[PDB]
């Protein structure tokens, strides 16, 4: 099948360049036209550029004409889109696409490249149990969680028992804390029988700090009961 | 320039209930001596990619489910989802390709209305682990509900708190049609350590009044 294959998420600094990358394969890479998007956080579509990889005919938005280079490598079926000098105005998330002509739909999409530039430093994030309550429940449903807090830039991935466990797990957007850190919470609910014979674990990554953590969530035994 | 612009902004339709989204171009798409209306409609869940639902103005794309349709001519633009599903939560965006640069709409956002559900609510005191670090996280958890309006109100020795919480809200569930909702709040170590019980009050239509879950500090 088609697929277009983007690179992982950019972290940087005002003034750095930056080439992100899209593999295109299962179709002729040189007869279709791949193109750029960029959506900014919270916002919309914008078309950015198109390549034909045929010969390097290449067609810039007026909006970003000047301010991006697009550009081509056929013997990797590999289409690319740099800046010389990142502005903290490019963060975004950025799509590659295939294109049915100029005057075309974008009909497949790649999964999207997060770039963000900030000046800011990069942090890891410290990671707390949210054990699950002692008091007994209503419908033998007890809720449990990780908070995880303080780091920058996004995105904290968060998985249970290393994927085991999906059913019930709501991992919450992040929120920008006024330290100009984000913080999040991912819980789950689970039957309360299973607290004291199933061990539940929150695995945290943050990519940009390399930082991984696997944090156990255990009841609190208070009571002889 | 090519201006595109959908109508409503938002709709909230029932599971298996028709949902009609509007797009309008500035000018005409119809290239008459072809007879192609140049248009184009895509879905993008949260967290993905769009994908191409429509081109050709009522042409579907391959792998596309019956129930998703196209139609309109020159300026006026229609994309139906005849039987809403749970799954088909998203935004949707129409886009012009009748001349460059290629313009895309700013996005229909379609929600599943479904019968009321009262939150679940769960409160969390801050771990032993983070009280050592010097901070306590107080975490106010309502699971699972609908409508998403809601208010949480925190109290600390039953005095209403404000401007040291935040909150944050799932997506619509894809299956259950539901929200999540978490509201923190912050406060140090020594503020933390200053008050005895601490209260998360819940109000949400589902609820006949608001629910209050509360614990004393140190209690396990």
């Amino acid at each position: 099948e088609v697929q277009l294959v983007q690179s992982g998420a950019e972290v940087k600094k005002p003034g750095e360049s930056l080439k992100i990358s899209c593999k295109g394969s299962g179709y002729s890479f040189t007869s279709y036209w791949i193109g750029w998007v960029r959506q900014m956080p919270g916002k919309g579509l914008e078309w950015m550029g198109i390549i034909y990889p045929g010969d390097s005919d290449t067609r810039y938005s007026p909006s970003f004409q000047g301010q991006v280079t697009i550009s081509a490598d056929k013997s990797i079926s590999t289409a690319y889109l740099q800046w010389s000098s990142l502005k903290a105005s490019d963060t975004a998330m950025y799509y590659c696409a295939r294109y049915d002509g100029i005057y075309g739909e974008l009909d497949f999409w790649g999964q999207g490249t997060l770039v963000t530039v900030s000046s800011a430093s990069t942090k890891g994030p410290s990671v707390f149990p949210l054990a699950p309550s002692s008091k007994s429940t209503s419908g033998g449903t007890a809720a449990l969680g990780c908070l995880v807090k303080d780091y920058f830039p996004e995105p904290v991935t968060v998985s249970w028992n290393s994927g085991a466990l999906t059913s019930g797990v709501h991992t919450f957007p992040a929120v920008l804390q006024s330290s100009g850190l984000y913080s999040l919470s991912s819980v789950v609910t689970v039957p309360s029988s299973s607290l004291g014979t199933q061990t539940y674990i929150c695995n945290v990554n943050h990519k940009p700090s390399n930082t991984k953590v696997d944090k156990k969530v255990e009841p609190k035994s208070c009571h002889h009961h | 320039d090519i201006v595109m612009t959908q109508s409503p902004d938002s709709l909230a339709v029932s599971l298996g209930e028709r949902a009609t989204i509007n797009c309008k171009s500035s000018q005409s798409v119809l290239y008459s001596s072809n007879n192609k209306n140049y248009l184009a409609w895509y879905q993008q869940k949260p967290g993905q990619p769009p994908k191409l639902l429509i081109y050709w103005a009522s042409t579907r794309e391959s792998g596309v489910p019956d129930r998703f349709s196209g139609s309109g001519s020159g300026t006026d633009f229609t994309l139906t989802i005849s039987s809403l599903q749970a799954e088909d939560v998203a935004v949707y965006y129409c886009q012009q390709y009748y001349s460059t640069p290629l313009t895309f709409g700013q996005g229909t956002k379609v929600e599943i209305k479904r019968t009321v559900a009262a939150p679940s609510v769960f409160i969390f005191p801050p771990s032993d682990e983070q009280l050592k670090s010097g901070t306590a996280s107080v975490v106010c958890l309502l699971n699972n509900f609908y409508p998403r309006e809601a208010k949480v109100q925190w109290k600390v020795d039953n005095a209403l708190q404000s401007g040291n919480s935040q909150e944050s809200v799932t997506e619509q569930d894809s299956k259950d049609s539901t929200y999540s909702l978490s509201s923190t709040l912050t406060l140090s170590k020594a503020d933390y350590e200053k008050h005895k019980v601490y209260a998360c009050e819940v109000t949400h239509q589902g609820l006949s009044s608001p629910v209050t879950k509360s614990f004393n500090r140190g209690e396990c």
